[PDB]
Formats: C-alpha cells, structure tokens, sequence
C-alpha cells in the first residue's frame, strides 16, 4: 500500500512541474510581448 | 548511521532556512514588481 | 524508509502548485498591457 | 537506517537542487532589479 501510494505521489509532484513549467512559458511570452 | 542523521539534519536545517530567504526573496519580486 | 520518498514527492508537488497557480495570473497581468 | 539514511542523502542532493533554484530567483530577482 506504501509503494502505491509512493507511485501514486511520483506523479502529484510532476504534474505540478509540468503545470508550473506550462504557466511559467506563458509568463515569459507575455513579458516578452509587453 | 546516527551521525548520519545528524548531519542530514543539520543540512535540512540549512534548506528551511534557505526556503525562508526564498520566501523572502519572492516578497522582494513582488515587492519591484508593484513598484509603480 | 520508502514512505519517505512520498513524503518528497508531495513536498514538491505543494511547492510546484504554488508557482504553476501563481504564474497563470502573472503572465495575464503581463499581457494585459 | 542505512535505507532511511540512503533516501535522506537523495533528498539532501534533491535539496542542493533546490538551491540551484533559489540562485536561479536570486539571479531573477536581479534581473528585475535591473530591468524595471
């Protein structure tokens, strides 16, 4: 249940990065076209 | 493995106190970037 | 011990939500001008 | 404990990431010093 939960945490941490890379390119875009 | 854990502790610290300048950090860029 | 590396994985899914929520706002501010 | 300690220093090196980070805001942070 432990690895389970650990595999099943793995990705709670990537998808934050992800969305956090995604929205970070969209900050630099706009800062850029200002 | 206890003086290990020890030293992992210290350095943990020194991440906490490093997140709390982070923190800090992040107040002075909101800080530059309402400054107008 | 392996509860451990799920303990990181959360710590940096709570600071990576963070700045994903935040940055969202950011770049509409920005493109607003 | 070797296995808790092993985890602890994957975590200290994901920590030593993490201050690569707080010099790339710190290099940010002054970027928006110099840039507004």
């Amino acid at each position: 249940n432990k690895a389970r939960e650990e595999a099943i945490k793995q990705l709670r941490k990537l998808q934050a990065q992800m969305k956090d890379y995604q929205r970070d390119l969209d900050d630099a875009r706009a800062a850029r076209e200002e | 493995l206890a003086a290990k854990k020890q030293e992992l502790e210290e350095i943990l610290h020194e991440m906490e106190a490093r997140i709390e300048e982070e923190e800090e950090r992040s107040q002075q860029l909101q800080a530059e970037k309402k400054k107008m």
